[PDB]
């Protein structure tokens, strides 16, 4: 996150860090004691070397580490250039016991809409500057949902955002999620309800003509319930 | 053009 703020430690106990050989790769959201929801493009990796770490604030710190038994990418995931259905569910090799630092975030209703104007925020350990390095501490950034039609403007995303995608903007031009931030949850409203999983931007994180986009959670809730086996 | 995964 570029231009964001350090969170209060463990104030977002659903946060997962997906890591390869101890190195952070993407965020995730714990959506069940045995399942982390994250971005599918994050799993273009040798799974043998991937771990999920829970309850972290500071990135170099133990937290609680899980091996991954299975990585189930959405059936209709299409990678770049079309980054469609950019979601994967990861099965932990143990079962999370809810505590103060680690806890699942509930899925929204399957009929949640994320309307233009909705005030949200997201969290991650991603880059703090263009071409920089990961954040040492978990950070957060307020984001507002933009009208998808305006985001699809020729100078912006040029018709390529589907109805399942949530177009986002910070309050300032110099604030944006950046590399390492995908997979992490977008929570919206006063009740801080899970509404999206961050996906993509353009190569430059703060490019105002390429606002960040998250995959909306609500249209995938029934898939998620089928996969997790919890109707 | 260019979607770049975050």
């Amino acid at each position: 996150i570029i231009g964001g703020r350090e969170v209060i430690p463990h104030s977002r106990p659903y946060m997962a860090s997906l890591q390869r050989n101890g190195s952070h790769l993407c965020g995730g959201v714990l959506v069940h004691p045995k399942w982390v929801l994250t971005a599918a493009h994050c799993l273009a990796q040798r799974m043998a070397q991937l771990r999920l770490v829970l309850g972290l604030h500071t990135l170099d710190s133990p937290g609680l580490t899980f091996h991954i038994k299975a990585a189930i990418q959405h059936p209709r995931y299409k990678p770049v250039p079309a980054l469609e259905n950019d979601l994967a569910l990861l099965q932990l090799d143990g079962k999370v016991k809810p505590s103060r630092t680690i806890r699942p975030l509930a899925l929204p209703s399957k009929r949640q809409v994320v309307a233009a104007g909705t005030r949200c925020s997201m969290a991650g350990w991603g880059l703090t500057h263009q071409g920089g390095r990961l954040s040492r501490v978990l950070r957060e950034l307020d984001l507002q949902v933009l009208d998808t039609r305006m985001c699809n403007n020729s100078r912006f995303w040029n018709g390529s955002l589907s109805p399942s995608m949530v177009c986002l903007a910070a309050d300032s031009k110099d604030q944006a999620p950046c590399k390492g931030d995908s997979g992490g949850p977008l929570v919206c409203g006063k009740g801080r309800v899970l509404a999206g999983v961050l996906s993509f931007s353009s190569r430059v994180c703060t490019d105002i003509f390429k606002p960040p986009v998250a995959t909306a959670v609500a249209p995938y809730v029934s898939w998620i319930r089928k996969v997790t086996g919890r109707s | 053009s260019g979607k770049v995964p975050l």
